[PDB]
C-alpha cells in the first residue's frame, strides 16, 4: 500500500503539461478545448467553474420585467370567473375565514389579470364594513383608484 | 520535494480542517426502569409481550441474562445474539413502550 | 401550560430576538419578483422540437 | 371500499384523501439514500402521471464535515451537518390555508428547523407524562386570568390582520391637502 | 532566542516507531516540526510519504544522521527494537545523541532497557546539560493506533510535566514513578508478571484440556466473573485453546515475541540484586523461565508467547536432566 | 483482606472532581480497595486549586495522573463499584465556556410537580455521559477502494478522498454489570467562567469537595452494608 | 504561532469573537458604541448606588489579588442593596430603556419616529415606579437614552442629528 | 493537487465573455476599473487592513489562505459574514420537550421557493439589506438557532471558482464623469399616497403592543 | 390503532372476536388523562 | 401447579439461599427443609415468621419425603464426604431412589469422579442430575450474588435458569455435568497462581526498590499483568513485605480452604506420570500454601505466603 495516486503540488510559476505558461503573451500558449469530446454525460469538475452574469440582473428592481399581454378567454370564461370570485369575496367571515380574505381574493382577482367590475368592489367593501374593517374597505378604494 | 512548501502534496485545507464529535448521552441520559408487579422479570415481560403469532418473544427468554440486560440490549446486541427480525423488533418495541410508560398489556390475537 | 410558556418566554432575554423563518411570509406570489434570465424561447444544437 | 384490499398498504379514508406531508424515500442502498418532504394525497397517486401536489424540499440523511470551519468559527462548528432543504412559503401555505396533514419524521425535522414545536413523539424517557387534577387546574386559573379585551385583542392579532394603522397612520393616510 | 514551534524528532522506524510517528503528525495541529530519523533514509521517505498522503497538519523532515538530529530536533523520543541499538544510538556511536545533547534537550527513550544503561544514560545526560527520561511503552502497535498505550516515566518531575502534552498524543495512561529508573523498574516488574500469568493461563488451559471442558468462551466467562481473571489469560484462551487442541498447530508471530520477553527477563534478572552465591528463589518465574526458554529453543522465539503451552514439559524434561547432573 | 474486586470513578475529563473523589475515597480506605478514576478525554492536567484545595484538607493527589478508563473497559465486567461523576443535565452546556443554566423549579416561574414530574429516583441509570468510549478511524486514500471515486468512506462528496483518522464516540451500556453502580450530580469545577476571580473559583472548589466528601461516605456506608467489611477505618475526617 | 493541545483550551472565547472581524472600520464602531455601552453598565451595576469613599472601600477590602483577576470594583460580587426582579439585577432603568429603544431600532431598518418607542418606555416607567421618579427627565437619563441615536447615519451632521434627536428629546423631558 | 498519471491544463480565460475592445462602453467601463484597481496588491495594502492583530494575520495567511481566498472573488474588507443567532419559538409542551430541539449534528436549514434560488440572483439573495433575502438557520447541537457564513450561504449556489486581486472599490472615480443624480432616482417618482406597499412594510416591522394599550403619556404617581 | 388491553371485556364468542371494544372504568379515566396531555 | 422446591444442608451457606427464594417467591411454591435438627427447623420456622408467609416451608428430615414431596431438590453441603453420604451412601439417599423426572442439583464442590458417579447412576435411576458449585461469600449469597457453574442437562439447565437467578446473579451453564467442578477446580487453581506471582512479583519490587507503591499497582493493572487476585492482596503483601514481622491477619477465606479446594483438583486430574511435572506453576503454588499453611499461618489468608514463597522451590529441591 503505497502512495500511486498522489503526485507533487505543482510549484509556483510552472510550466504546464503542454508548455504552457501565463508568462507575457499568450501566443506561445495553445489553446485544447478544441480535442475535449464536443459533449460530456455529466458535469466536469471545470466545467462552467467561474461564470457571471450581467449586473442589470441583481440592479433590476421588482416586477420590473412583467410585460403586459393581453389574456382574452371565452365570454362564457369571463362571468364564470366574475361570479367564482364575486362569491369568494361575499363568502361570510363566520369561523374559518378572516375579514382579510375579501381583500385577498380581490387583489388575487387583479393579479390573474382581471378587471375588477364594480359589483366586486361594491361586494367587498360591503363585506369589510359589515366585519368592521374600515381602513380595508379604504384599501379597497384606493385599489379601485389606482386601476 | 519542493523544499519551501508545507504538505507537499497540497490537501485541501477542508482535509485538515478537524472533526468534532459529542455522543446522544450527553445531549440526553437512558433511564432504566426497575421492573414491577405486574412483570416481576423479565420472563414475564417477554410472556406479556408475546401477543403475536408471526413474532414469539416467550421464545427467547433465555436469551436474555436479566432485567437489566433486556432494557439495555440493543438492536445490534440482539442481532449479534440471532434473534428474528420480527421478533426482536417486537422486543425492543415492547422495550420502549415500557420506557415510555406503557406497560406491555394488550390482547393475544393468536386464537 | 399556555400561560406558563408564554410567562416563561417573556422573562426569557435569549429568546427575544426575531426569527426569520418564524416571523413573516416572504414571497406569496405565484411568479417570482425579479427575471432570473428564464425563459430562452429559442432553441438549441440537435433540438428538432421547437416550438 | 375495496372487494380484496391492499392489506400491505391501507389507509384511514377515501382516495384521494387529504393532502399530507412526508418525506417520500428512494429505492436506492442505503449509501446513497435521501428523502423529498413533499405533500401528497393520503393515497400515492403512483397511477397518474401527477404525483405530488407541491415539493417542499429534500433531506439527507448522511451527516458530512464542516466544509466551513475555516470560515468565522463559532460554537459547536466542527460537528457534522445534516443539509436539508425547506420551502417555507409554501409550507405556511399549505399548513394554514389549505390545512394539509403532517407526519412523525417531517414534523421532527421541522422541529429543528424551527418553523414547528417538538413533536408529540419526540419524549424522553426522563419525565413521564403530567398528571391533570381539575381542582389545581382551576385554581390556577383563577389566580392567572387574563382580561377578556387583553385576550381578544391578543387573539385578534395573532389570527385576524396584525397590520393595524395606528393614529399617527390614519392621520398620515388622510388628505390634508386641497382635496381635488 | 526567537518565536517557533517546537522540534520534536522520532528516531527508530520499527514497529512501535511508525504508530507514534503517525500520531504526532495527525494530532500535532501545526504545533511541531516533525523530525523523523531512519538508519534508512528509504524507510523514512516512505514514513513521510504515507503521512502527507494520509493527511497531516505538521511539516516534516527526514534524517539519516545523529548529528543533524541532535542539531534540529528540541525533544527527541527513541523507539527502538532491542537494547543494543538504543544503546549504540545514544552512547555508543561518534554522533550519540546523549553524549553530543544540547544543554536544554530532552531526550526520551521508550525501548526497554536494563538498569545499568538507564543510570549511565541519565547519568551522562545530567553531565552534559539535558534531561532525559526512559518511559518504557507498554502495548500493542493497534493500542498505539488508538493512542491507548501505556507509558511509565522515570526522571525529572518538571521535564514529565511539560512533556505531557507530547505524551498524550500516543499514550493515555502516563505514570511518572519517580527518578530515573523507576520506568524501567516498573517495565521489569510488568513483564514479569506478564510472564508468569501467561504461563498460568497455559496451565489451566491445559487442565481445562485433560479435565473435559469443550468451552474456553464459556470458561473465560466465569473466570472473570471469579477472582481468577486476568488480562493474559483473556487475550490467550483461544490460540491456547486451540493449540492445545491440535499440538501440531504451530503458533504464529506477533509483536511480542518470546525473545523480546526472554531478553526483557534476562535485563531483569540481571538487575535483580543477588544475596551471595544462591539466587532468589522464586518458584513460579523460574517456572516461567524455563518454560520460555524451552519454548524458544525450538526456534518459536519469534513467534506468539502462547507457544509455551507445548514446551511446559520440555521446560520440566530439561529441568529434571540438569537436577540429574550431580546428583 | 477485602471482598471487593475495584472501584471505578468515570468522568469526562478527569481533571478535578474525580481526582478529588479517588483522594477522599483513598483517604477513607487507607488505600486497602483499589481505585482507579479515568476520563473519557485524558488530554488535561490535575488542577493546581484541586491539588491546594485537596492539600488543605490532608490529601496528597498531586502524586496522581490523569488517565483514561480504556484498561477498565477493556475489564469491566471484572470491577465491582462503578461511580460516574458528572454534572445534571439541566444546567449542562456544550460550548464549555458559559456558566451553568438554571434548573427546572418545583413548587423565576415554579412548575407544578404533578404537572413536571421529578424523574423518579428508585429508577436506574442506563448510560451516561461518562459511559463513552473513544474510537478512533483512519480512511487512508492509499486503499484503492477508498480512492475509488464513488465510494461511501468519506464526509466529502466533491473535494477529495478519505478522512484523516477522525474520532467517533462509542457508548458502553455496561455500568449495570458493576455489583454497584451509582451516579453523582454535580457541575463541573475545573474550567473557569468569564468572569470568576480566583477566590471564588476556590471556593467553588470548597463546594465540591464537600460534597465528594459527603457522597463517599453515603457510598463507603452502602458498600459496607453490601460487603459485611470494615471499610470506613480512617474516621478522622469529620 | 501555534502551542500544543492541552487542558481542552476553546477554541473562542466567545460567540461573536471572531464575527467583530467582519465588519468594516465604521460599522465596528457602530457596533462597539453600543456593546461598549451594554458592557459599562453591567459592570457599573454591582455598585450602582455606592459612593466614591464605598468604592475606594471595596477596592482596599478585595486586596488579595492574583495578577489575572479583574479590577475588584468592575463586576464586583459585593451583596445587592437593591433585589431588583428579573432584568434590572444586572443592568439599570436608564440601560432598560435603552435597550427598548435599540430593539426598536433593529426592527425599524433604519430611522423610526419616537411613536414606535413610546408605548415600551410607558410601560418599563409603569413596571418600575420608583425608577421612573428616581431618573425621569435628568440629563444623565436623557443623554444615556439618545446616545445611540447617531449610531444610525455616522455620516449626518450636527443639524441632521440634533433635529432628529428632538422628537425623542420632546417626550424623553415630557 | 496533481494526480498521478494525470496530464493537466491551464485555463486562459475564466469564462466565455465578451471582449471590451467590442463596445465603446466596454472600453471605458475597464479602463475605469483598472484606474480603480491596484497594480500589485501587497500585504500591508488597504484591501488587508482587516487583519487587526498577528492571530488574524497568521489565520489568513497560514494553512487557510486557499480557503479564504475562494469565500469571496472580489477582495472586500472582510472574508465573510457576521453571524447573528435567532430566538427560538415558545412551546407550550414546556420543559416536557425542551431537550428535542438538541441533537449530535448541526441541522442547516436553507430556502428554497419560487422566489428564490435563483443564480443569476445570487448577489441580490444574500445581500443582508434585502428584505426578501434568502433565509438559512443552522441549529447547534446544543438546540441554538444561528445565521449562515458568507460560505454557508454560498454553499447552496453553482460555484464559483475566480479571484479578483487588482479591483479595490474605495479608489472608484466620483465627480468627474461619476456622479449619482436623484432626478434620475426620483424619475420614477416613488409617490406614498400612489403607492402604499411601502407603509405596509413599515407597519409590519414597527411593534405592536400598543394595540393592547386601547395619546401614550407616562404614569402618574404622586 | 385502538389498543385492546387484556383487562378489557372478554366477549366469549366462538363465532367472532374474543375480546370486546368495552373498558374498565379506570381505562376511560387513564385515556382521558392521555387525551388531555395530547390536547396541549 | 408449582414446583415443590427443597433444601438440603442447612448452613450457614444454606439458609441465605432458602431465605431469598422465599423472599423472591411469586407462586405457591413448596420448599421442604432437610434440617435434621429441631433448632435448624425453629431456625426456619422464624425466617418463614420475618418472611410473611411469602412460602410454604415445611421441615422434614426424611430423604424419602423430600423425594416424594418435592419435585426439585437443592444441595448446599460443606463436606464431600458428607455430601456422598447424603447423596449417594445413604440408603434412601437423593440420586439411589428418585422418582423419574425429579431434579437433583448439589453446590458442594465435588471432584470429577464423585460427579461423574452421581451423573451415571441418577441416569440409571432416571432422574436429572447437574452440579452447579458455587463462588461468593455468605454476604454475597445473602444479598443474591452468586455465581453458579451450572453443568448438565441443556433443557433441565433452561428450565432451572428462573430458580437460580432467585439467588445467583451470574449463571453459565459449560456443556454437560462436570464441568461446573472442573471449572472450579481451575478458578481455584488460577486463584492460587495468581497469588504466588502477586506475592513474588511485590517482593520483586521491594527488593529493585519501588517507593511508590499504589502508583505500581495502577501500572500493573492497566498494563498486561494485571489481576484481579494482585489488585486484591496488594494493600496486605506490601505491608507484609515492609513489615515482615507482622503475623498475617485471619480472614475467612484462608490457605486451608484452598488446600481442600485444590485436593479436588488433584484427585480428579488423572494422577498418571507424576515425573512429568505437568504444571509447575499449579505445583509451585501448591508447595508454598501447603508450607504456610503447616507452618501455623493455615487460617489467616492467602497473602501468607509472601513468607514462604521459597517453600517451593525448598520442596522442589528435598523432591528431587
Amino acid at each position: 500500500h503505497a502512495n500511486t495516486q498522489y503526485q507533487h503540488a505543482w510549484p509556483l510559476l510552472s510550466h504546464d503539461d503542454l508548455g504552457n505558461s501565463d508568462q507575457s503573451n499568450n501566443t506561445k500558449n495553445i489553446m485544447y478545448s478544441m480535442y475535449m469530446p464536443k459533449r460530456n454525460k455529466g458535469t466536469a469538475p471545470w466545467f462552467r467553474g467561474a461564470d457571471t452574469y450581467s449586473v442589470k440582473y441583481c440592479e433590476q428592481g421588482r416586477y420590473e420585467y412583467q410585460r403586459y399581454l393581453m389574456i382574452n378567454r371565452f365570454p362564457s370564461e369571463y362571468k364564470k370567473h366574475f361570479l367564482s370570485f364575486l362569491s369568494n369575496i361575499r363568502m361570510s367571515s363566520g369561523s374559518a375565514t378572516i375579514p382579510q380574505e375579501a381583500l385577498h381574493w380581490l387583489l388575487r382577482m387583479i393579479v390573474d389579470n382581471f378587471n375588477p367590475q364594480h359589483v366586486h368592489y361594491i361586494a367587498a367593501m360591503k363585506t369589510l364594513q359589515s366585519a368592521g374593517e374600515l381602513d380595508m374597505a379604504r384599501d379597497v378604494w384606493k385599489i379601485m383608484e389606482r386601476q | 520535494p519542493h523544499k519551501s512548501y508545507k504538505y507537499t502534496y497540497m490537501p485541501d485545507p477542508r482535509k485538515l480542517a478537524p472533526i468534532e464529535t459529542t455522543q446522544r448521552s450527553e445531549i440526553v441520559p437512558q433511564s432504566i426502569r426497575p421492573p414491577t408487579s405486574y412483570v416481576p422479570n423479565h420472563e414475564t415481560f417477554l410472556e406479556r409481550a408475546d401477543i403475536h403469532r408471526l413474532r414469539p418473544t416467550s421464545d427467547f427468554k433465555a436469551s436474555f441474562k436479566d432485567w437489566n440486560d433486556l432494557f439495555t440490549c440493543d438492536k445490534r446486541q440482539l442481532r449479534v445474539r440471532g434473534i428474528p427480525r420480527m421478533t426482536r423488533d417486537a422486543i425492543r418495541t415492547a422495550v420502549q413502550a415500557f420506557q415510555n410508560g406503557n406497560p406491555p398489556e394488550r390482547f393475544d390475537t393468536k386464537e | 401550560f399556555r400561560d406558563v410558556e408564554e410567562r416563561r418566554h417573556s422573562r426569557d432575554v435569549v429568546n427575544e430576538l426575531p426569527n426569520p423563518w418564524y416571523d413573516y411570509v416572504a414571497h406569496a406570489l405565484p411568479f417570482p419578483d425579479r427575471d432570473a434570465g428564464y425563459p430562452d424561447e429559442y432553441g438549441d444544437l440537435g433540438q428538432w422540437r421547437a416550438p | 371500499a375495496r372487494a380484496v384490499i391492499k392489506r400491505r398498504s391501507p389507509q384511514l379514508w377515501g382516495a384521494p384523501g387529504a393532502p399530507i406531508i412526508r418525506m417520500r424515500g428512494h429505492h436506492v442502498v442505503w449509501k446513497f439514500q435521501s428523502y423529498d418532504l413533499v405533500v401528497e394525497h393520503t393515497h400515492k397517486r403512483r397511477n397518474s402521471d401527477i404525483r405530488l401536489l407541491h415539493y417542499l424540499g429534500k433531506h439527507c440523511p448522511h451527516p458530512q464535515k464542516s466544509l466551513w470551519s475555516p470560515d468565522t468559527p463559532v460554537a459547536q462548528d466542527r460537528h457534522l451537518f445534516m443539509l436539508t432543504t425547506v420551502d417555507i412559503d409554501a409550507f405556511k401555505y399549505w399548513f394554514g390555508v389549505k390545512r394539509c396533514r403532517l407526519s412523525m419524521k417531517p414534523w421532527a425535522l421541522l422541529a429543528k428547523a424551527g418553523l414547528l414545536p417538538p413533536s408529540l413523539t419526540q419524549n424522553s424517557k426522563i419525565m413521564p407524562k403530567p398528571l391533570f387534577d381539575k381542582e389545581s387546574l382551576m385554581r390556577y386559573y383563577l389566580a392567572n386570568r387574563k382580561d377578556e379585551d387583553v385576550m381578544a385583542r391578543e387573539k385578534y392579532l395573532n389570527y385576524e390582520n396584525s397590520m393595524v394603522k395606528t393614529e399617527e397612520e390614519r392621520a398620515a393616510e388622510r388628505p390634508v391637502a386641497p382635496y381635488l | 532566542a526567537i518565536k517557533r514551534s517546537l522540534n520534536v524528532g522520532v528516531v527508530g522506524m520499527g514497529n512501535m516507531g511508525v504508530p507514534i510517528a503517525r500520531n504526532l503528525g495527525f494530532k500535532a495541529r501545526s504545533a511541531m516540526y516533525l523530525q523523523i530519523h531512519s538508519r534508512a533514509l528509504s524507510k523514512a521517505k516512505r514514513v513521510c510519504d504515507d503521512l502527507s498522503v494520509d493527511g497531516a497538519t505538521c511539516a516534516m523532515r527526514i534524517h539519516d544522521r545523529y548529528s543533524t538530529m541532535t542539531k534540529w530536533c528540541d525533544v527527541i523520543v527513541l523507539a527502538l527494537a532491542d537494547v543494543k541499538a538504543s544503546r549504540h544510538a545514544l552512547l555508543e556511536d561518534n554522533e550519540s545523541l546523549i553524549m553530543n545533547a544540547r544543554k536544554g534537550q530532552i531526550i526520551v527513550d521508550h525501548t526497554t532497557v536494563d538498569a545499568e544503561t538507564s543510570r549511565e544514560c541519565a547519568h551522562e545526560a545530567a553531565r552534559r546539560g539535558a534531561y532525559f527520561l526512559d518511559a518504557p511503552m507498554s502495548g500493542s502497535p493497534r493500542a498505539c493506533f488508538n493512542g491507548q498505550l501505556l507509558l511509565m516515566v522515570g526522571g525529572d518531575a518538571e521535564t514529565f510535566q511539560k512533556m505531557l502534552p507530547i505524551f498524550h498524543m500516543y499514550a493515555d495512561n502516563v505514570f511518572h514513578m519517580g527518578e530515573s529508573g523507576s520506568g524501567t523498574a516498573a517495565k521489569m516488574i510488568s513483564q514479569a508478571l506478564v510472564a508468569s500469568h501467561n504461563a498460568a493461563a497455559a496451565e489451566a488451559l491445559s487442565m481445562a484440556h485433560a479435565l473435559g471442558i469443550e468451552d474456553q468462551s464459556k470458561l473465560v466467562q466465569v473466570l472473570d466473573a471469579s477472582w481468577g481473571s486476568s488480562t493474559m489469560l483473556r487475550r490467550n484462551a483461544p490460540l491456547l485453546q486451540d493449540l492445545i487442541r491440535n499440538p501440531d498447530k504451530t503458533p504464529p508471530t506477533s509483536a511480542v515475541s518470546v525473545d523480546r520477553l526472554l531478553s526483557d527477563l534476562a535485563h531483569l534478572d540481571a538487575s535483580l540484586p543477588k544475596r551471595g552465591g544462591e539466587d532468589e528463589p522464586f518458584p513460579v518465574f523460574d517456572a516461567a523461565l524455563r518454560s520460555l526458554a524451552a519454548a524458544s529453543d525450538a526456534g518459536m522465539g519469534d513467534r506468539d508467547l502462547a507457544s509455551v503451552v507445548h514446551y511446559i514439559e520440555a521446560g520440566e524434561a530439561e529441568l529434571r536432566n540438569r537436577t540429574h547432573v550431580p546428583l | 483482606s477485602t471482598s471487593s474486586r475495584g472501584i471505578l470513578i468515570a468522568g469526562l475529563t478527569n481533571r478535578a472532581r474525580t481526582q478529588m473523589a479517588e483522594g477522599i475515597l483513598r483517604r477513607l480506605t487507607a488505600g486497602t480497595i483499589f481505585i482507579k478514576s479515568g476520563g473519557v478525554h485524558h488530554e488535561s492536567t490535575i488542577h493546581p486549586l484541586a491539588v491546594k484545595v485537596m492539600k488543605d484538607i490532608g490529601i496528597d493527589i498531586s502524586k496522581q495522573s490523569v488517565t483514561s478508563l480504556e484498561a477498565a473497559r477493556r475489564q469491566q465486567n471484572t470491577y465491582d463499584v462503578y461511580i460516574s461523576i458528572d454534572c445534571s443535565y439541566e444546567r449542562r452546556t456544550l460550548d464549555k465556556s458559559q456558566p451553568p443554566r438554571a434548573e427546572v423549579r418545583r413548587r423565576p416561574v415554579r412548575y407544578d410537580p404533578l404537572l413536571v414530574p421529578r424523574t423518579p429516583s428508585h429508577w436506574s441509570v442506563g448510560v451516561d455521559a461518562t459511559d463513552v468510549r473513544r474510537r478512533w478511524q483512519i480512511w487512508s486514500p492509499r486503499d484503492p477502494s477508498i480512492f475509488h471515486e464513488t465510494s461511501t468512506r468519506k464526509f466529502q462528496d466533491h473535494l477529495y478522498e478519505g478522512e484523516p483518522l477522525f474520532m467517533q464516540l462509542r457508548q458502553c451500556p455496561w455500568r449495570t454489570q458493576a455489583k454497584v453502580s451509582e451516579r453523582w450530580e454535580m457541575d463541573e469545577v475545573a474550567i473557569r467562567y468569564p468572569v470568576e476571580r480566583h477566590s471564588a473559583h476556590e471556593l467553588r472548589f470548597v463546594q465540591a469537595r464537600e460534597q465528594l466528601l459527603q457522597r463517599s461516605f453515603d457510598l463507603l456506608t452502602k458498600l459496607e452494608k453490601h460487603y459485611g467489611e470494615r471499610l470506613l477505618l480512617d474516621r478522622a475526617l469529620l | 504561532v501555534a502551542k500544543l493541545q492541552h487542558n481542552s483550551a476553546p477554541t473562542t472565547l466567545n460567540f461573536y469573537e471572531k464575527s467583530f472581524q467582519q465588519l468594516s472600520d465604521v460599522q465596528q464602531r457602530q457596533t462597539g458604541l453600543l456593546i461598549g455601552a451594554a458592557v459599562g453598565d453591567a459592570a457599573a451595576r454591582a455598585l450602582d448606588g455606592y459612593t466614591a469613599e464605598e468604592v475606594a472601600a471595596v477596592a482596599a477590602e478585595s486586596g488579595s489579588l492574583q495578577d489575572e483577576d479583574e479590577d475588584p470594583v468592575v463586576f464586583a460580587s459585593v451583596t445587592p442593596r437593591e433585589h431588583k426582579s428579573g432584568l434590572l439585577r444586572h443592568h439599570s432603568y436608564t440601560f432598560y430603556l435603552f435597550s427598548q429603544l435599540l430593539r426598536v431600532m433593529a426592527t425599524s431598518r433604519g430611522d423610526f419616529p419616537v411613536q414606535y418607542v413610546k408605548n415600551e418606555w410607558v410601560a418599563t416607567a409603569r413596571a418600575h415606579p420608583d425608577c421612573f421618579v428616581r431618573e425621569h427627565a435628568s440629563l444623565l437619563h436623557v443623554l444615556c437614552i439618545t446616545m445611540q441615536l447617531p449610531v444610525i447615519y455616522p455620516w449626518a451632521d450636527d443639524s441632521t442629528l440634533r433635529e432628529y434627536a428632538s422628537g425623542f428629546l420632546e417626550f424623553l423631558t415630557e | 493537487a496533481r494526480k498521478h498519471g494525470l496530464f493537466y491544463g491551464k485555463m486562459r480565460f475564466a469564462e466565455q465573455k465578451i471582449t471590451f475592445y467590442s463596445d465603446r462602453f466596454l472600453f471605458r467601463d475597464l479602463v475605469n476599473r483598472r484606474e480603480a484597481s491596484y497594480a500589485n496588491v501587497w500585504e500591508m495594502d488597504d484591501p488587508y487592513r482587516f487583519l487587526q492583530t498577528e492571530q488574524d494575520y497568521e489565520d489568513y495567511w497560514g494553512d487557510n489562505y486557499d480557503v479564504y481566498r475562494r469565500m469571496f472573488p472580489e477582495m472586500i474588507g472582510r472574508t465573510g459574514e457576521p453571524v447573528q443567532q435567532y430566538g427560538q419559538m415558545p412551546i407550550w409542551a414546556g420543559p416536557h420537550r425542551q431537550h428535542a430541539n438538541k441533537s449530535e449534528h448541526n441541522w442547516m436549514f436553507a430556502e428554497i421557493g419560487v422566489n428564490v434560488g435563483h443564480e443569476a440572483l445570487k448577489k441580490l439573495e444574500l445581500d443582508p439589506t434585502n428584505e426578501k433575502r434568502r433565509r438559512f438557520v443552522i441549529r447547534q447541537p446544543d438546540g441554538t438557532l444561528r445565521s449562515a457564513k458568507m460560505s454557508e450561504m454560498r454553499a447552496w449556489y453553482w460555484k464559483e471558482e475566480w479571484a479578483d486581486f487588482r479591483f479595490w472599490a474605495p479608489q472608484m472615480e466620483w465627480g468627474i464623469e461619476n456622479t449619482p443624480s436623484q432626478e434620475q432616482y426620483q424619475e420614477h417618482v416613488p409617490d406614498t399616497t400612489d403607492a402604499d406597499f411601502r407603509k405596509q412594510r413599515r407597519i409590519q416591522s414597527r411593534p405592536v403592543k400598543w394595540f393592547y394599550e386601547s395619546e401614550v403619556r407616562w404614569p402618574d404617581v404622586i | 390503532r385502538q389498543i385492546r388491553p387484556y383487562y378489557n371485556l372478554p366477549s366469549k364468542s366462538e363465532h367472532g372476536r374474543k375480546m370486546t371494544g368495552f373498558l374498565t372504568p379506570y381505562r376511560h379515566w387513564m385515556w382521558k388523562q392521555n387525551e388531555l396531555w395530547r390536547n396541549v
